[PDB]
């Protein structure tokens, strides 16, 4: 018994650490992403202005 | 070599036009001719030739 629940509580936090990780992870990806919308801006002005 | 400007928000969504003039706008069929057509703009011709 204590050994599952201890490790059990130990997975939770372990769970909650992965959570963060991923949301690091999804934050550099949230400004990744910004700055493939900025590119989409340029190469819409860029395709105007190639002529 | 046609002035594709950018008209929309994805791809295809694009309008070209065409621009010409200069001295010879007179006549033509693709381009202008000699004597006539070109120099009717270019010369205009009056100098002493309607006398």
């Amino acid at each position: 018994m204590r050994g599952q629940i201890r490790g059990l509580e130990m997975a939770s936090k372990n769970s909650q650490d992965g959570i963060s990780l991923i949301q690091t992870a999804e934050g550099a990806l949230t400004e990744t992403h910004a700055i493939l919308q900025r590119v989409r801006e340029l190469v819409v002005q860029a395709g105007n202005t190639g002529t | 070599k046609n002035l594709v400007f950018q008209i929309g928000a994805n791809a295809t969504q694009q309008i070209s036009v065409n621009i010409e003039d200069m001295g010879a706008d007179a006549l033509g069929i693709k381009e202008a001719d000699g004597s006539i057509a070109a120099l009717h703009s270019v010369n205009d011709l009056d100098v002493t030739k309607f006398a």
